[PDB]
């Protein structure tokens, strides 16, 4: 048996952290106060649900989670909401000003005198850890906690746990509900920073989670609720495999190997499907050909790009409910010929499935419908370099006039850093034109 | 969390007591200090601007400056007049004369210390100090003169708080005396250095509304205060209420301070009060965008947008508020920078002024701000190019070489704003 | 706080203070004997006439003057007057030989050896203050004491006082009530020595008044009681902004700061509207646009010259009486058309305006119709520069021959101090042509 | 402030008697002292010319002196003798001889002594004294000599006080002696240094005035001193009632007297008619007071230059009236004025009027035409010194010839720095 343990920074961090151990009790049967009466073994044992949780002698089931935010309003949400009696006083790390939308801020300002104390909170779950095996960070691009902060406890986190698998959960920024924009900014600088400390990252366009609330389920203006709801979804189905018993996926290091061929394209497409709204009363029920074919439409990734015209170097199908071995490859066997599959000529073109009996579960009160079957789709495409190329382009549109830059030079870090993180950027977005492009 | 705030002068301390008569009503808070509202949005940040006295008491964090008592005595005698504690009047009794140099370097160099010793007092007891706001006006002697002294002071003891100020510009149409462009061109220069965001509310502009468009042929000081409260309740509704846009001091100067000496904002309300109609979420957005409603005399259209903050207030459709913002930005693409994209940022807080269903805040950083600099600048240049009227500050003091090095530094700023209003990307 | 200390120097100093102070009581309601009914605070106070009135535990209003005279029997009018009980003995102060139309008695010979006398009367009144403001000189220019001794007077208040504000209410001399010859050289002398020690000086050309007086109120000799009435009504005018209050109210010293661009060019002309007397009153209401017109017209101004050969540089308004900002605004916007004002270029071309809500009152048996509303105009135009010139003219005639220069050199005067004030006036002459150039 | 008196010889005496009588019976004073007036303004300046004795006992601030008794015992005689203080009278014996020598020099240097000790005793009683006036001769002895004496003396203990004098000039048409133009010409140069004002009072003006126009075949003294009072009482009308523009006699000079040397002044009187002839108007006055005839001094004005002019009204009349016919008669007669004194004509209005008339006019001028008295003694003087007659009168008192010559050469200047400022323009 191997723990995850769980680091949310920022408010999209904590925010999306809080909707994620909501649905992790709602699946594993785990009440607000920590009991859980379907587990025989009081006090510990070595099953599924515990390399996510913990037990107290006293039949209490804690997450392995550590909440950081340099405000603490957005903490206060967690101590005092329905799960509040889930975790410890000490999982829940608040500072008093936070980093103003400001990389700067959060990495070498209000960063330099909390890193120590967010790495004695972590210790102590370590310790506690008989086979720790990585860490999972939820954290936004555009924020200042999210970004500066983040970026500081990866490079960290890396020389205190050598060795240790680390996954991001990545918040793409999105106009739409952005509230800063120097966001651009901050993106760049933290990708750059820990392109080297991240195995994998798993990135949420808010502008993709937006549009599927507003069609698929029919919310006019979603709210943070909203996206957080259906982005926890996600975020259970990609880590359902840590949490219930399997082969696919079972531990952090296979995430690597199965999704990243290539260290520095690490950043896999996901797609999920089916998205149904709850007052859809009528409620038909998709085959899984059906819903594997809604896995290669566009207006169901996380990310907002064209897999038609990349290359795809890994593929990973995850279903969850009433599906059968007979009916996926007979899908697979349909889409081969109706769809533009082209693999790299250094990759077996295939398919990695994983089928989990237990159904998806749905927040009482929520948004989504409960379903008899769903997939979520782990694909590695050069695709999504367009993500990069927009983001790229905002990157030089502000910095080309030098807008912004007073802030973060004020706050101790030095213009080359601009550059420099822009440099890493450009290789990045060349590294995915020779795996992808031909002549 | 805590906002000091300071009203220094005749201008500052009479639009400093309408200020805080207009944001008690809306948080529910009366003449005596007791909470008397319904909603429990009121109390959420009260504290960003009210010191809870013991007893369920919210006394005001306001320091009231004065080089004269008349001003202090009227605030005191008026609505509202009890709620201040009575520990922050500083007053003396010389007077500055609308004189620049007596408030700053003699008659408020005997008065700063004993301003400093209150401001000390209120931030001692601040949980988390965001900053300062300061309102005074740029034409007289007390607010321009001793006001930038204060925030001078004030910046050497609290260098990393944010400086905010609400500075009303000298117009001829409402003038006092005819030294106000000197009054005026000195306190720019102070403040383009020591201060992180500065409203500019044009008495110009001011005049132009109570006259063209409210239809008052003689309009007072009343009619323009009456602007100037509830731009100012609107533009400080993200600091007062929940939400997420720009919430404090910092996060504001982020989104919309490109450049550091660019940080002279010209603000906008919408609908224009003194009426039964109700008004629409696309004409408040039409209203937002037009000089007719812009607190400072400039055309936007003479200019370009670097950064544009719209607050909406009232109970309406935010899906409607984000197409109207959305086809706003259609209509008058050619006038936002391309260098930075998405710079229009919206909210929207359920809580509006008291009188009004539905109202619109517009918190613009426009290159067109300039043709007020330009314009102040003319009419200092016509007196200083023959030395008029530079005895009565001479005689105090100062220098010829001051004068011209904060000519100068106006004129700076105005050629910066031109720099970006062609760069093209 | 905020007091102002009032000196009358010489007799039409006395007189004209006599004329003021009775018509001050009048429009406070303060009775002969010092009582204030109206007063409801003993003692003090902080009120608006209390810059111009003390209080003595008693309840009377005692008025913060002084008269100085170097002969005794103008003064011993005010001693044995209607208002003798208003003022203190200590504050009227006598000599027993005056000057004789002489600058140099006043100034030297006989002003010696009472001028450490009046300045201890004047510290006296000083304690009394909690905020001494300047002080209001009241002068003639061609008399000895007038001239000379206001002179002396002048440069020791600099020395007592610093750069403590100080105006000057002083009379122009005119040849239709002038006593002396020598008045030209009096003129000149005082005012070269007084001209850096003032800091605003209203000057009344006794022509121009007693022109007045004939024209628009009906008297075919007037005399100094006739005009001694109608310059105190000025003198109310510019004062009432500092003895009463009001929203609309706008302190004199902030006109100071626009009529003064240099420190020498100190001189507003003033005009004073509506001078009426009661048989044309009748059947005869006259508005605020009619009061504001007359105010252009160059036969109602206090000093003989005309703006419409000048250039402003300066212009305020103060009206008092039953005027609305309505009335004012259309007022003048109908003169920028209808008049040809030119401002100089290096000024904005506007008007500030001050109202008083307290009438114009009049003396009981006066000359002056009872008004609702009345206006005085203080403007600074290079025009005022014309009474300097006939003024130096009628010097340069006697001087040339040096006629009665001998009665200033036997008191102990040379003959450099003449041309030492006669070359400062001629400077003066062309700083006001300089002014007037437009800008390059 | 106050005025001290001093009347000096025959003549001085006789127009000094005279001036007490006039302006007592105006302030309402009879012969006892006693205020038996009617008005407050005889009394608001009664004590320029009177000491306020116990008992209401006005006493004038007069001081006789003669070097004869024979004078002053019938000044104590006639009218107003016992109005007088008694101790003030100072006589001699020996008498002048009509020598200017004896009263300049000999007899008069021994009584100046007992003269000087009643002034100081006048002067000692004074709150602010103004200066003194003299009313004497220059034909005689006494009043010529002995009041030059007088004003020398006086004048180094109170030099900085006014020193008036009432001269009456001699004229060989009511001559006593022969030997008056030497007495003139030496006590002109006198007058010339020593004094800041002089009336000038010539004999041969009152003579014609009396002969061709009040119509007096033998006109005796006390017809020409009837003329003499009626002047003094005018010139001294500003100093005896509440005015205010020549009020004192400081105030007068430095209207009057424009150059030191020149203050020799030409009085007129108006109206001047007999006793013979039968509606007198303000231009009426205005024209007569400018008028050659109404000179009391024989020089035509239109032959000079007014330098500065002074002009009383007395009576009851328009002052409308007065303004504009003192403006009338300055343009009509602008070529008689110096043009380099702007304003040189001030005018004096007195609500009472002398006794005996319903209004009057004074003139008081400095022209330049009063060379033509100086030009006719100094005539009669060169007469005489050519032919060195009667020189032993005066060498034989120890005096010097040289002496004649520099109060002649004086003269002549005098002549001349009226000539020179006539004929100066402002051009
Ligand atoms: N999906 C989602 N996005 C969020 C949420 N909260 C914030 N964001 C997005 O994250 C970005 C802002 O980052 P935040 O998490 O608010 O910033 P932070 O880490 O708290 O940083 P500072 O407040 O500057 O210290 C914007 O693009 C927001 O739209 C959330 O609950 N869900
Ligand atoms: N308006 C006005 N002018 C006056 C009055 N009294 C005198 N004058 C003028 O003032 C000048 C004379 O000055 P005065 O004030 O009389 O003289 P003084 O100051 O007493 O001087 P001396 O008496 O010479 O010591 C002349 O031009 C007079 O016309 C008066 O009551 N009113
Ligand atoms: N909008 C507005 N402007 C004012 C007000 N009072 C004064 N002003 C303007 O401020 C300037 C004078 O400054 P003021 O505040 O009177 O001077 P201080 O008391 O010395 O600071 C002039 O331009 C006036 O028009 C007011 O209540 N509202
Ligand atoms: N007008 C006038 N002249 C007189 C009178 N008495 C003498 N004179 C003249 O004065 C001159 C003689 O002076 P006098 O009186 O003898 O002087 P005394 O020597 O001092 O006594 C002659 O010219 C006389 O005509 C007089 O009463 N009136
Ligand atoms: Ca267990
Ligand atoms: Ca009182
Ligand atoms: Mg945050
Ligand atoms: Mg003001
Ligand atoms: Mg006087």
């Amino acid at each position: 048996m191997r723990e995850c343990i769980s680091i949310h920074v920022g408010q999209a961090g904590v925010q999306i952290g809080n909707a994620c151990w909501e649905l992790y009790c709602l699946e594993h049967g785990i009440q607000p106060d920590g009991q859980m009466p379907s587990d025989k073994t009081i006090g510990g044992g070595d099953d599924s649900f515990n390399t996510f949780f913990s037990e107290t002698g006293a039949g209490k089931h804690v997450p392995r989670a550590v909440f950081v935010d340099l405000e603490p309003t957005v903490i206060d949400e967690v101590r005092t909401g329905t799960y509040r009696q889930l975790f410890h006083p000490e999982q829940l790390i608040t500072g008093k000003e936070d980093a103003a939308n400001n990389y700067a801020r959060g990495h070498y300002t209000i960063g330099k005198e909390i890193i120590d104390l967010v790495l004695d909170r972590i210790r102590k779950l370590a310790d506690q850890c008989t086979g720790l095996q990585g860490f999972l960070v939820f954290h936004s691009f555009g924020g200042g906690t999210g970004s500066g902060f983040t970026s500081l406890l990866m490079e960290r986190l890396s020389v205190d746990y050598g060795k240790k698998s680390k996954l991001e959960f990545s918040i793409y920024p999105a106009p739409q509900v952005s509230t800063a924009v120097v966001e651009p900014y901050n993106s760049i600088l933290t990708t750059h920073t820990t392109l080297e400390h991240s195995d994998c990252a798993f990135m949420v366009d808010n502008e993709a989670i937006y549009d599927i609330c507003r069609r698929n389920l029919d919310i006019e203006r979603p709210t943070y609720t909203n996206l957080n709801r259906l982005i926890s979804q996600i975020v259970s189905s990609i880590t359902a495999s840590l949490r219930f018993d399997g082969a696919l996926n079972v531990d952090l290091t296979e995430f690597q190997t199965n999704l990243v061929p290539y260290p520095r394209i690490h950043f896999p497409l996901a797609t999920y499907a089916p998205v149904i709204s709850a007052e859809k009363a009528y409620h038909e029920q998709l085959s899984v050909a059906e819903i594997t074919n809604a896995c290669f439409e566009p207006a169901n990734q996380m990310v907002k790009c064209d897999p038609r015209h990349g290359k795809y170097m890994a593929c990973c199908l995850l279903y969850r409910g009433d599906v059968v071995p007979k009916d996926v490859n007979a899908a697979i066997a349909t889409i081969k010929t109706k769809r533009s599959i082209q693999f790299v000529d250094w990759c077996p073109t295939g398919f990695k499935v994983g089928i989990n009996y237990q159904p998806p579960t749905v927040v009482p009160g929520g948004d989504l419908a409960k379903v008899q079957r769903a997939v979520c789709m782990l694909s590695n495409t050069t695709a999504i370099a367009e993500a990069w190329a927009r983001l790229d382009h905002k990157f030089d549109l502000m910095y080309a006039k030098r807008a912004f830059v007073h802030w973060y030079v004020g706050e101790g870090m030095e213009e080359g850093e601009f550059s420099e993180a822009r440099e890493d950027m450009a290789a990045l977005e060349k590294d995915y034109e020779e795996v992808g492009v031909d002549s | 969390r805590e906002i000091v705030h300071i009203q220094a002068g005749q201008c500052g301390n009479q639009i400093g007591a309408k200020f805080w008569e207009v944001i008690s009503d809306e948080h529910g808070i009366d003449p005596t200090g007791s909470y008397h509202g319904d909603s429990d949005l009121q109390l959420e940040r009260i504290n960003v601007y009210y010191n809870e006295a013991t007893g369920n008491k919210y006394v005001p964090r306001a320091i009231l400056v004065d080089l004269e008592p008349g001003t202090m005595d009227s605030v005191r005698s008026g609505p509202f007049g009890q709620i201040f504690r009575p520990d922050n009047f500083v007053f003396g009794q010389s007077g500055a004369g609308n004189n620049w140099a007596k408030g700053h370097y003699t008659e408020g160099a005997e008065l700063v210390d004993s301003v400093l010793d209150v401001v000390r007092k209120e931030s001692e007891s601040c949980d988390c100090l965001q900053g300062f706001q300061l309102t005074h006006s740029l034409g007289g002697g007390t607010g321009s003169g001793m006001g930038t002294l204060l925030i001078s002071k004030i910046r050497e003891e609290y260098p990393d708080r944010i400086m905010n100020t609400f500075s009303v510009m000298p117009s001829p149409k409402v003038s006092d005396t005819v030294v106000e462009p000197y009054n005026a061109t000195l306190s720019v220069h102070q403040l383009v250095e020591n201060t992180d965001e500065t409203y500019c509310i044009d008495n110009e502009a001011l005049y132009d509304i109570c006259f063209r468009t409210l239809k008052l042929t003689t309009p007072t000081y009343g009619d323009l205060n009456h602007l100037v409260s509830a731009t100012m309740s609107g533009v400080t509704t993200c600091l007062r209420f929940p939400g997420q846009l720009n919430a404090d001091l910092r996060k504001l100067a982020v989104n919309m301070v490109p450049f550091p000496r660019l940080h002279f904002f010209m603000p906008g309300f919408a609908p224009l009060t003194s009426q039964y109609r109700a008004l629409t979420v696309p004409e408040l957005t039409q209203q937002m965008f037009d000089s007719k409603n812009m607190m400072a005399a400039c055309d936007p259209r003479h200019g370009r947008y670097l950064t544009v903050a719209a607050i909406f207030r009232g109970r309406m459709s935010m899906k409607e508020v984000d197409e109207q913002m959305l086809n706003v930005q259609n209509k008058n693409s050619s006038y936002f920078v391309e260098w930075i994209p998405n710079n229009v940022k919206t909210a929207v807080c359920d809580i509006p002024p008291r009188g009004l269903k539905m109202s619109a805040t517009f918190i613009g950083n426009s290159t067109a701000i300039q043709e007020l600099f330009k314009r102040i600048s003319e009419q200092f240049t016509a007196m200083f190019r023959r030395k008029a009227f530079l005895h009565w500050y001479t005689g105090e003091g100062m220098d010829e070489m001051e004068f011209t090095e904060a000519e100068s530094n106006m004129n700076d700023l105005v050629s910066e704003y031109q720099q970006y209003q062609d760069a093209t990307a």
